[PDB]
């Protein structure tokens, strides 16, 4: 059940490519994306097509195909 | 003339505020997650984080489809700006599997640096309206949205949008209520929308904000609006 490619784009405009088994949770990636290309974690959010992504979630069970892109934004606070 | 806050509520709420492991996951709905951290933003006069809004905007959307209420599709928070800054081509796919024209109202929660604000597409009224709780203007926001509609129409329905008759404007400083603190934007913004989605005219002022803060808490965890 082979690998697929995934683009993670920051709202600073930075694509970070990733290989992955299609059934594994996105915890592996989300924490790799924080460590490499250093970033908080408990201060961002991930969203495949405006749909939120929890660590639980897998690629297969989100219907992402190859080269599909994931959006990642800072946490947002305001008045 | 609003719901009372019972013994039950106070005791539950007060408990969730008292700090103790902010990672604790204490409400999972709409693929969203609400932690003690997320929920803390409602205490006293804190700054409403994104999670609380998205969640509330989801309940607002759920409480649509209720008989005799304008059907609402509410948007992501990160929507507005990702469009504003990166254009349509970016947010394009965000509305796959949802006809944005199937509903009566679209709900747009907006984050701008320091600020929470709201934009409301009302197909029935055929006008777009921006809502600052501090009466600040954003004529431009609407222009951007109307442009979205234009694009969306072509990308989904494969026809152009009927611009004709449509109004765009932000609401005056005294047309609606004003916030007297620095933190009650997301609070106005949320209650602003609630009020609307019920076709209810705006009732609430600053007065009712402390109460609405409490009440929102309950509404979140239990996933039910009052």
């Amino acid at each position: 059940n082979d690998h697929i490619n995934l683009k993670v784009a920051g709202q600073d405009g930075s694509v970070v490519q990733f290989k992955i088994k299609r059934h594994t949770p996105l915890s592996k990636l989300m924490k790799a994306y924080c460590e490499r290309q250093g970033l908080s974690m408990r201060q961002i959010r991930f969203r495949f097509d405006g749909q939120p992504i929890n660590e639980t979630d897998t690629p297969a069970q989100l219907e992402m195909e190859d080269e599909d892109t994931i959006d990642v934004f800072q946490q947002q606070t305001g008045g | 003339e609003f719901p009372e806050i019972t013994e039950e509520m106070e005791k539950e709420i007060k408990n969730v505020f008292r700090n103790g492991n902010q990672d604790e996951v204490l409400s999972e709905a709409f693929r969203l997650t609400i932690t003690r951290k997320d929920i803390q933003t409602l205490n006293h006069l804190n700054w409403l984080n994104d999670e609380i809004i998205n969640f509330y905007m989801n309940m607002l959307m759920e409480r649509s489809k209720e008989k005799g209420l304008p059907s609402v599709h509410a948007f992501n928070t990160f929507f507005f700006t990702k469009l504003k800054t990166a254009g349509y081509q970016a947010v394009k796919r965000w509305t796959k599997k949802v006809d944005v024209f199937s509903v009566d109202i679209l709900l747009v929660p907006i984050h701008l640096g320091v600020h929470w604000c709201l934009a409301v597409v009302d197909f029935r009224k055929k006008n777009i309206t921006y809502y600052d709780s501090m009466g600040g203007i954003n004529n431009e926001a609407c222009r951007i949205l109307l442009q979205y509609l234009k694009q969306e129409s072509i990308d989904k329905k494969r026809k152009e949008f009927d611009t004709n008759g449509w109004q765009l404007f932000s609401k005056k400083s005294q047309e609606i209520p004003q916030q007297m603190n620095g933190s009650d934007c997301g609070m106005f913004a949320c209650k602003y929308a609630d009020c609307i989605t019920k076709d209810r005219p705006i009732n609430f002022t600053q007065q009712h904000m402390p109460y609405f803060r409490k009440r929102m808490v309950w509404e979140i965890l239990h996933r039910k609006l009052l």
